[PDB]
């Protein structure tokens, strides 16, 4: 169920969004080149409306699967 | 109809360019057959262009076409590449010259113009009845081809160019063979020198010499051959006098060669044994010839040190033959050694030692023209590899002069290509690959580099590149031998002793002088003094007078004060006598006439400098003028060009180019990487226009180019090939622009600290030791110029009689003892005084017809005294100003000028009667244009408006918060003659920002001219913080030099299109801080020379009390029951500000900078709290003022010690002035959330209300579990107070996770704002930040949405982001964002919104002002800084606009009380008491909680 | 005394060939100081192992794209590849090279960096084997290396030229007294001098060797090109006059004597005899002074300073 991403590979945002939608465990290599798009994932800020939780990443919002 | 004539001229120029482009297009595709089928789409485009051209021609006989032609020029690029592949030497021509050379289908006359760029030693082609019969060198020598080349109309260029190139080699070989046969027949060389070309006679003479030396070396005698060579040399020397110019040059070069022959024979004769003779013979070059070579062109080979080289038989014309020094022969030997293995020859050492000339001499000895390239920082990998692939196919020898100038990355990148060319030459490869293209490789090619190690700003060669080159030191040349042989060739009676004396004198002058930077006496100045002694032989004769006169005229202008005396003593003690000096009557008469025309004064120093400049420009092409700032350089060269134009009758054109105001790509030119084409710069465009001669107006008119700025090596050194003997300009794309003899370059600067000795010895130098003009002559010339710029005769006579020189010199001497900010010499200050006095006299002349002579004299004397005071002592302190007005009153029966004297409408009065009553209401304190006048304020207003009406630059300087923009805006608000544009400078400001801030205020009208949009009002260009634009690594400012150019020359050069604009109605006013302020840099005196400087000090304590008690009376007009308490509040606030400024200084923290801005903000906050509040008692008013003082003054404090000190200071001030509970920060809670009015609130109710609001915000926007505490309550109250204001911005500085952005978001949600957080991340550019800011601005203004902008410290990727934010906070909009099409779209949307709202606004100014007001009202920005120690955060805090607008709220670290409160409130909800606990025995200080 | 530890307790050492032939890693990094390069060592090593190097210097975007394409191709089918001055492409190294090394059997890639240059990334540097290229400090070791790298007179002149090159490279590392500046004579000068010697011996079949010509050309053109000061040129001329004097007896070293070849021998036995007379030479402890003909004060001071530095550093090292 794991998936490996990296800040130095193009298509990072789309793969991370797909993983967030699916709910897989994400590991990102090369942490010294941190990308501030995932700042909302780092801060763990959530918006609650009913049984769904949404997180804005980049330009458009995505939903956290909970796992 | 001058505008109509200018429009007609521009249309004619565009039509001529389009006609030439269409002629080239018709030549390449429109006329020739079997050429349109290569590219069918381009053929159809050419047919469409033909139809358009035919339609345009028919319409004209009975722009868009040029744009279409430029569009289809891209499709012709690969066609031009194939054409250059066809003939390898087309790589030295540009695209336009290639179009011209292909389009010459039948004329065949366009070839000779570009042939000099192509070959390098041929200036024209002799044509005779559609055939080629002769070729003409650069020096005018004619070579006749062996066979006449037939020409046809059908054949295109490159075929007959190739057959001509082969025919040149065949003709030179035929002439060499015939000459060698004639010499072998036994005839003398004096009859052969007049028949064949110089290359043939040189090569035959060398072959005969080496053959006869070999024959004599078989035996062991040399006397007879030495005698015969001596008779030949003497015969040539006797024949030189009775020959024409071309024969004179040929005989001179043959004399060089035969002197080398005699030197070698003399060296061999004095040799002792046979082995040493064989050694000395093997060390020198030998020119053998194969007797078994069937191939004609390879029958001559050159042997040295055992190696062999092949002669190329290329035409070389008449080169200036180098004297064969032993160092030159060793250099030839090492070049032969490097070329034997097909390596690259290399030379290193100090400048001016003969490296490039050594390479050129080696090439000429090998019979080929060495192509010289001047390496530059713009040479990237593509450009350098294109030059390499262009010199592979030709086979010529490329000499990369100044190879250190390249970037180190490019040096590492080109190493692979250099190794590839070396391996291809070694293994005999036919095709090598560069730029992913396979190209033919001529086996004759080679590469040479001549670097100059040891100078700053130069890269160091990597080892993988240095291992492919063979380097040789060239530290010390032989000056004695060079001078001796050159003087022997010129025909001087004494040669050896004279040369020894010259070398000894140069050495003594080098050793016995002051050791400053610009005293270099190497080989270049020796060549210069010989070249200047060359044309003096007609007037002084061959001997010693000629050489001493040449020594004077070459070296003396570059010498200082005592060095001149040392030079004179040495010249008198080493040479016998000084000859009769030049009469120079006509030239000095022309100088005097030109000076009388221009109004200058002929002193001894000025006339001496003019004569020196004229004599040293008579033969030196490039001149550098150096000296003090405002010494008289520009006047000197302007008047000497005027006098020389009068004397010679030649018209003179001058191009004054400011070097540092333009980038290098704008100056020389840039290549567009998207299309690989060349775009002309400014200097290159000027040179190309001079060379082309479209109208032929530069045929007999000289051209002067003046680089009037500092000598940056990265700028000037790129013209190294231009300045030296090469006299060519090497563009990156391969174009070689020759320099005409009449084209001269001038340099004008003040400091030579950063310049290099490489570019010092190339140009003649003229040092200005002292000022060329006396003081009284300067007043005289300034008065005459001001009068010419305008009864009048009587007024001029009395004004000239008023300036008594005896008192004036003592006044100027006493002016030196004062202290001056922005230190400028008194010699440079007279412009302000004279212009101001003349403007006052011309302004009051209308009332000068109705008063007596004595009153007129008294009034004019008082005006002159006022002008002299505000000029000489206008930039000093108040006490120094009083001392200077007392001194000038002492040194002048005349009317006395007091400290506040003035003239009203014509009676002398004071400023005490000019102070008006002010009806300041309560609501008028928020308006920024409201100013309370005093004596100092009205005096500064009067003097500033007086200076600005005289058409002069003003530099208002003083401590921050003095009022510079206050006095300026208040003076210009009541006048309808000028408009003010607000420009704020940062550490990174360019000229483009200034031009963008004026594009929406001015119009480009061609008559270019940058007129203001209005027609009755001028425009004032307010530049703020001129100190802030930082220096480069070479100590220069782009913006400051741009301002200097805009002040003095009244214009600038347009970067993209390269046309000089002229400014008409723009005045420049500058505001700056004293240089002693940290973060500021000094500015050059060449900018402060042209502008008047005023000191604006702080107002006195009683003065500030008066203005702020007027403010407090205006505030308390709302509440009349406390009308008697206005004065105590003013005294308390003034004392509080004084104590805060005295105690907390910059030595504690960076941002502890106080100002009267704090007092004004305190007054405005008091007004807001009074207006939006209930009825106030005395205690409530005291607490309100204390809270306002806490939120204005103590927010920037960092230490708890500082907080306690401010609290006790507040207590002391309240007790002293205002005879009330705790007034600590935690005890003062003023808020408007709990009620409908700004009233004081308790703690628990506010905490409960904010708890409910935070719960609603968490359930509404986003969930975050944060606990309320008292310090956060204080912080959120002050953030809400700041964001409630109109035009209120914040800078929250504190540690991470203290809670800043969440607090700001919660405040914005409480006030109904809209949060806009920029999504700046990695790999993001300035463009995304532009779109984010533009979208935020549009949503704030057009949509009327209250937008809060949060800019975290990590969102500033580059300093340009900080500059953009500084521009946003200084002005109300971004000049860079809305330009051109975006500007028009913004105006259209603004018009639509205004019509939708219902306001009758139609003018551009009213709409822009409404937009500015809306964006100022509805936009608030809150910053967030985590670590205030980093460089980016330090620059953010220290920025001028960010610091002067934002309310700095230091969040700080969590104190122990906050930690205790949050810990208790977050662990009270867990069961912790299930076990027994005994209370410990701990100290009160040890425990932190209850 | 310093070399006593190395020559007593340690019985082996590895050069570049040994470490490249005994490493499981496919990536190697060689660092060298300014004004010294080791590219020719890789060229000769690839020639010995019968493999082709693809020299790709870095610094420009076109070379970066070419390096990417060639790296992919060499990982596809094989072949060696070399990168010159990788510090000029720091961003490319930090992103693409680091990702490539992080993520064939006859594929090796060598990278050459500068010791005084910018800092290479640690994760990349730790994942590749490291070699440091320096000239061999011993005089006799340098002679042996230059001889093992290689009519009878050509061989004899090659022997004398190798001795001269070793002597001058030993003398050039003594700063205040050996020379005036830091001159470094690489292998290109030796190759050019050997080519000149071959050309002289080819054009002169009379067997009257022009030793004056060889002396002047070597001391002025080949090895004297980099010489800037006059006294350095004088000392190079003195060394060339001592080595290339052209005599039957030639005592270049106080314990080594080279007899001139006779007119009845061939190249194989001449090479064997010269190798035999080279092998019997025993380098003394004062070979840095007596062999170079220098006063003992300067050599003693230099050796004392070096010993003090190394002993202080190892004393600071041993205590923790
Ligand atoms: N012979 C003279 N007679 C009268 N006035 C003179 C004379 N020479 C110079 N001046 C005055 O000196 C002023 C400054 O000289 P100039 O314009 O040549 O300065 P500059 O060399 O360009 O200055 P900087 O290098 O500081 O920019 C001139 O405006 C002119 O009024
Ligand atoms: N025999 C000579 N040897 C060297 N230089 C000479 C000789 N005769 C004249 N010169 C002068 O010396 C100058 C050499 O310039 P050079 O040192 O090649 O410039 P750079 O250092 O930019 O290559 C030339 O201006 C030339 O006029
Ligand atoms: N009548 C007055 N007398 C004295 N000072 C005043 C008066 N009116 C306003 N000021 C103060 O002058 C300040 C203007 O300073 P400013 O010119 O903006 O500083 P800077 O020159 O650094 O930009 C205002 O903050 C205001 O407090
Ligand atoms: N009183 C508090 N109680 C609990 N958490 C707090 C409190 N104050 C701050 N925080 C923490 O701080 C974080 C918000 O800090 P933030 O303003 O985003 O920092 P920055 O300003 O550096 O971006 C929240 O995640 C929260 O957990
Ligand atoms: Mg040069």
């Amino acid at each position: 169920k794991t998936v490996l991403l990296s800040f130095l590979e193009e298509g990072f945002v789309k793969r991370l969004e797909n993983a967030v939608r699916f709910g897989s465990v994400v590991i990102i290599q090369d942490g010294e080149f941190f990308d501030p798009i995932i700042s909302r994932l780092i801060s763990r800020e959530f918006n609650h409306a009913g049984n769904r939780v949404t997180v804005e990443i980049g330009d458009h919002e995505v939903d956290v699967s909970g796992d | 109809l001058e505008s109509k004539l200018t429009k007609l001229s521009e249309i004619q120029v565009n039509w001529v360019e389009v006609q030439f482009y269409w002629l080239d297009l018709y030549g390449i595709l429109g006329e020739n057959l079997d050429i349109q089928n290569f590219l069918p789409l381009e053929t159809s485009k050419f047919k469409s262009l033909t139809s358009e051209y035919k339609m345009i021609t028919t319409r004209a006989f009975q722009k868009l076409t040029i744009d279409s032609l430029k569009m289809i020029k891209s499709s012709l690029s690969t066609f031009l590449e194939r054409q250059r592949r066809q003939f390898p030497r087309f790589y030295f021509l540009g695209n336009d010259d290639l179009l011209k050379i292909i389009g010459s289908g039948k004329h065949h006359d366009q070839v000779s113009k570009f042939m000099k760029k192509m070959f390098g030693s041929i200036e024209s082609i002799i044509f005779f009845e559609d055939s080629i019969t002769g070729v003409r060198s650069v020096e005018g020598e004619v070579l006749n081809l062996n066979e006449k080349i037939e020409l046809k109309d059908s054949i295109q260029a490159q075929e007959w160019l190739n057959i001509l190139d082969t025919e040149i080699k065949l003709s030179v070989f035929t002439q060499f063979r015939d000459c060698l046969g004639q010499l072998k027949d036994g005839t003398d060389i004096e009859v052969v020198v007049s028949k064949y070309i110089f290359q043939a006679i040189l090569l035959s003479a060398q072959v005969m010499w080496t053959e006869l030396v070999e024959k004599c070396l078989q035996t062991n005698e040399f006397s007879k051959y030495w005698k015969e060579v001596d008779m030949k040399i003497k015969g040539l020397l006797d024949k030189l006098n009775k020959s024409s110019d071309n024969v004179k040059k040929k005989i001179e070069a043959l004399l060089v060669e035969y002197l080398h022959f005699n030197n070698v024979i003399g060296q061999l004769k004095n040799c002792s044994t046979k082995e040493e003779a064989r050694l000395l013979w093997a060390k020198v070059q030998k020119f053998y010839q194969k007797n078994d070579t069937l191939d004609d062109l390879n029958s001559v080979f050159i042997s040295q040190s055992g190696y062999l080289l092949q002669y190329k038989f290329e035409y070389i014309g008449i080169p200036e033959r180098l004297i064969y020094t032993p160092l030159l022969l060793v250099g030839f030997a090492t070049l032969t050694d490097s070329l034997h293995q097909k390596y690259g020859g290399c030379f290193f050492g100090p400048a001016g030692t003969g490296k490039t000339e050594t390479v050129k001499a080696f090439g000429q000895n090998l019979g080929r023209v060495v192509v010289v390239f001047n390496c530059d920082d713009s040479f990237d990998y593509q450009v350098l590899s294109r030059l390499l692939v262009g010199i592979t196919q030709i086979g010529a020898w490329g000499c990369f002069d100044e190879f250190n100038r390249l970037d180190e990355k490019v040096l590492s990148a080109v190493s692979a290509n250099i190794q590839q060319i070396q391996n291809g030459l070694q293994v005999g490869k036919s095709h090598i690959t560069l730029l992913e293209e396979e190209t033919p490789l001529s086996p004759h090619t080679a590469v040479f580099i001549t670097l100059n190690p040891g100078y700053n700003g130069r890269s160091e060669l990597p080892e993988n590149l240095k291992k492919s080159f063979r380097e040789f030191s060239m530290k010390s040349p032989q000056s004695g031998t060079i001078a001796e042989m050159i003087l022997q060739i010129m025909g001087f009676e004494d040669s050896k002793s004279l040369a020894s004396k010259i070398v000894h004198f140069l050495e003594l002058l080098s050793s016995k002088c002051s050791s400053m930077n610009h005293y270099h006496f190497g080989l270049r100045t020796l060549k210069g003094v010989l070249r200047n002694c060359s044309p003096l032989v007609s007037e002084f004769g061959e001997g010693e007078k000629t050489v001493v006169e040449s020594l004077k005229r070459v070296i003396l202008p570059s010498l200082g004060d005592t060095d001149e005396l040392v030079f004179k003593d040495e010249l008198s003690k080493i040479f016998d006598s000084a000859g009769t000096p030049l009469n120079s009557k006509a030239i000095v008469q022309c100088l005097k006439d030109a000076g009388q025309r221009s109004g200058f004064s002929m002193s001894e120093e000025f006339l001496k400098k003019c004569m020196q400049f004229y004599y040293m420009q008579k033969t030196q092409q490039a001149l550098i003028l150096v000296g003090k700032a405002g010494c008289g350089k520009t006047a000197t060269w302007k008047t000497v060009i005027d006098a020389m134009a009068i004397f010679d009758g030649h018209a003179n054109v001058v191009y004054v180019i400011d070097t540092k105001v333009l980038t290098k790509e704008s100056l020389y030119g840039s290549m567009l990487k998207a299309t690989l084409e060349w775009r002309d710069g400014l200097f290159t465009s000027i040179l190309r226009r001079v060379n082309d001669d479209i109208t032929g107006t530069f045929k007999n008119s000289r051209i002067w180019v003046v680089f009037d700025s500092d000598l940056d090596p990265e700028y000037v050194e790129a013209m190294n090939s231009v300045l030296d003997d090469n006299k060519i300009l090497t563009l990156p794309n391969g174009e070689r622009l020759p320099i005409p003899p009449n084209f001269r370059i001038l340099f004008e600067t003040d400091n030579l600290d950063h310049t290099t000795p490489a570019t010092i010895t190339r140009c003649g130098l003229l040092w200005f030791s002292t000022d060329v003009c006396s003081i009284s002559s300067k007043i005289d010339h300034l008065l005459n110029k001001s009068y010419e710029a305008l009864e009048l005769d009587k007024l001029k006579d009395l004004i000239s009689d008023s300036f008594d020189m005896a008192s004036l010199t003592n006044i100027f001497t006493c002016s030196n003892d004062l202290v001056h900010i922005l230190g400028v010499r008194t010699f440079n200050k007279l412009e302000t005084a004279v212009q101001l006095a003349v403007h006052l006299i011309s302004s009051y002349r209308q009332w000068f017809q109705n008063l007596d002579d004595k009153s007129l004299k008294d009034v004019i004397t008082l005006l002159i005294k006022r002008s002299l005071l505000y000029a000489l002592a206008g930039d000093s302190t108040g006490e120094s100003q009083r001392a200077f007005i007392q001194t000038i009153n002492t040194y002048f029966d005349s009317q006395e000028l007091s400290d506040y004297s003035t003239i009203v409408i014509l009676s002398f009065s004071s400023f005490c009667s000019e102070i008006p009553s002010v009806s300041l209401e309560a609501h008028e304190v928020m308006r920024p244009d409201i100013v309370i006048p005093t004596i100092d304020t009205i005096k500064h207003e009067k003097i500033f408006y007086d200076l600005l009406n005289s058409k002069r630059g003003i530099i208002l300087c003083g401590p921050p918060g003095s009022g510079k923009t206050m006095i300026m805006n208040n003076a210009l608000r009541n006048s309808s003659l000028y408009d003010v544009v607000g420009i704020n400078f940062s550490k990174d400001t360019t000229t483009e920002h200034i031009l963008s801030a004026l594009h929406r205020h001015t119009n480009y009208v061609t008559t270019l001219t940058l007129l203001p949009k209005s027609d009755i009002k001028n425009l004032v260009l307010f530049c703020d913080e001129i100190n802030l634009p930082k220096l480069d690594k070479y100590g220069s400012q782009n913006v400051v030099l741009f301002l200097r150019q805009l002040m003095e020359k009244q214009g600038f050069w347009k970067t993209p299109e390269n046309k000089w604009v002229t400014i008409e109605r723009i005045h420049i006013v500058g505001a700056c801080n004293p240089p002693t302020d940290p973060g500021r840099i000094p500015m050059s005196e060449r900018f402060t020379r042209h502008a008047a400087i005023l000191y604006l000090g702080y107002p006195s304590g009683k003065s500030l009390s008066q203005i702020y008690e007027i403010y407090y009376k205006a505030i308390f007009k709302l509440v009349p029951e406390f009308r008697s308490y206005t004065e105590p509040f003013a005294r308390a606030s003034v004392h509080l500000y004084n104590e805060c400024k005295a105690r907390y200084s910059t030595g504690l923290q960076s941002h502890y900078l106080f100002s009267p801005r704090e007092l004004t903000r305190l007054v405005r906050g008091v007004y807001t709290a009074i207006n939006t509040g209930p009825r106030q008692t005395l205690r409530s008013l005291i607490r309100l003022w204390a809270y306002e003082a806490w939120r204005i003054f103590a927010d920037r404090l960092v230490g708890v010690k500082e907080k306690n000190s401010f609290e006790q200071l507040l207590y002391e001030t309240v007790d002293k002035y205002l005879p009330l509970g705790n007034i600590s920060s935690t005890s003062l809670l003023f808020s408007g959330l709990l009620s409908l009015d700004f009233k004081e609130v308790n703690k628990t109710d506010l905490v409960n209300f904010i708890e409910e609001r935070f719960k609603t915000f968490c359930d509404e926007e986003l969930e975050v579990p944060m606990v309320i505490h008292e310090s956060m309550v204080d912080h959120i109250l002050r953030i809400d107070r700041a964001l409630k204001q109109v035009q209120g911005h914040m800078m929250l500085i504190g540690a991470s996770r203290t809670g800043k952005t969440i607090l700001t978001r919660f405040v914005a949600w409480l006030n109904g704002l809209k949060i806009v957080q920029p999504k700046i991340h990695r790999h993001s550019n300035l463009s995304d930040f532009d779109m984010i800011l533009k979208k935020a601005i549009s949503d704030c203004s057009l949509k009327e949405s209250r937008t809060c902008l949060i800019i975290d410290e990590s969102n500033i990727l580059e300093t340009a982001f900080l500059e953009r934010m500084n521009t946003l906070l200084a002005n109300a909009d971004i000049p860079d964002l809305f330009q051109g099409e975006e500007y028009d779209k913004l105006l259209n949307n603004l018009r639509n919104k205004t019509r939708s709202l219902g306001l009758l606004l139609d003018t551009e100014q009213e709409l822009y002002d409404w937009f500015v007001g809306e964006i100022a009202k509805n936009l608030h920005v809150v910053f967030t800084i985590c670590d205030p120690t980093n460089n980016k955060s330090s620059a953010m805090i220290s920025s001028p606009a960010l610091f002067n607008r934002c309310i700095i709220n230091w969040m700080g670290d969590w104190d122990t009380k906050t930690m205790s409160q949050v810990a208790n409130n977050m662990v009270d909800v867990v069961p912790m008491e299930f076990t027994d606990f005994i209370v410990p025995e701990v100290n009160k200080e040890l425990v932190f909680t209850e | 005394a310093l070399n006593w530890f190395k020559n007593e307790f340690f019985v082996d050492e590895w050069n570049i060939a040994d470490v490249v032939a005994n490493s499981e890693n496919n990536y190697f990094t060689m660092a060298s100081e300014r004004d010294v390069d080791g590219t020719f060592k890789l060229i000769e090593l690839a020639k010995a192992s019968k493999e082709s190097l693809k020299i790709i210097p870095l610094g420009s975007i076109e070379n970066l794209n070419y390096a990417q394409e060639e790296i992919s191709k060499s990982k596809i089918e094989g072949g060696w590849i070399l990168l010159q001055n990788i510090q000029m492409s720091l961003s490319w190294v930090k992103t693409y090279l680091h990702k490539h090394v992080e993520e064939h059997e006859k594929f090796k890639m060598f990278m050459t960096c500068h010791l005084t240059g910018d800092k290479l990334p640690a994760p990349l540097l730790q994942r590749t084997d490291r070699v440091v290229y320096e000239d061999i400090p011993g005089i006799l070791d340098t002679v042996k290396d230059l001889w093992g790298s290689q009519g009878v007179w050509s061989v004899y002149c090659t022997f004398l030229l190798s001795w001269f090159h070793a002597l001058i490279t030993a003398r050039t590392r003594l700063v205040p007294h050996g020379f005036s500046k830091k001159y470094y004579f690489n292998d290109c000068d030796f190759q050019f001098a050997s080519v000149y010697l071959e050309n002289v011996l080819a054009t002169n079949s009379t067997n009257n060797i022009p030793w004056a010509q060889v002396r002047d050309h070597i001391a002025t053109i080949v090895y004297g090109g980099k010489i800037d000061e006059e006294k350095d040129l004088e000392v190079v001329a003195k060394l060339c006059a001592h080595v290339f004097c052209g005599s039957d007896n030639l005592q270049i070293v106080p314990g080594v004597r080279i007899p001139q070849p006779l007119l009845q021998q061939s190249e194989e036995e001449e090479r064997a005899r010269l190798t035999a007379i080279l092998s019997n030479t025993i380098e003394p402890a004062d070979s840095l002074s007596s062999w170079l003909q220098l006063p003992r004060e300067s050599i003693l001071d230099y050796e004392r300073l070096q010993a003090k530095e190394v002993a202080s550093s190892t004393e600071q090292l041993l205590q923790e």
